[PDB]
């Protein structure tokens, strides 16, 4: 804003204001798992 | 101005405002499970 008025005297005023703000967030959360189970043969047994 | 005098008045005012916000969403997920039974030891492959 600037206002200038002259009524037998010279007057001048100047005002400037600037504001800028930036905010950013990045996230990533991953959880993964794999369970396996085997059972061999070993043909022998205990029928004794 | 009229005899005799002089008056002058000037006023100026301007404003400007701008705002921008952007957000994006993307995620993927998938699960796969399996079971089996098979009746020499070479077949374990």
């Amino acid at each position: 804003s600037s206002s200038r008025k002259r009524s037998f005297f010279r007057s001048s005023s100047s005002s400037s204001r600037s504001y800028t703000s930036h905010t950013n967030e990045i996230h990533k959360g991953k959880s993964y798992q794999l369970l396996v189970v085997e059972n061999t043969v070993e043909v022998a047994q205990f029928i004794n | 101005r009229v005899l005799f005098a002089k008056k002058t008045k000037v006023e100026h005012r301007c404003t400007t405002n701008k705002l921008s916000e952007k957000h994006e969403g993307s995620f993927i997920q998938g699960a796969e499970k399996s079971i089996s039974l098979i009746r020499s030891e070479y077949g374990a492959a």
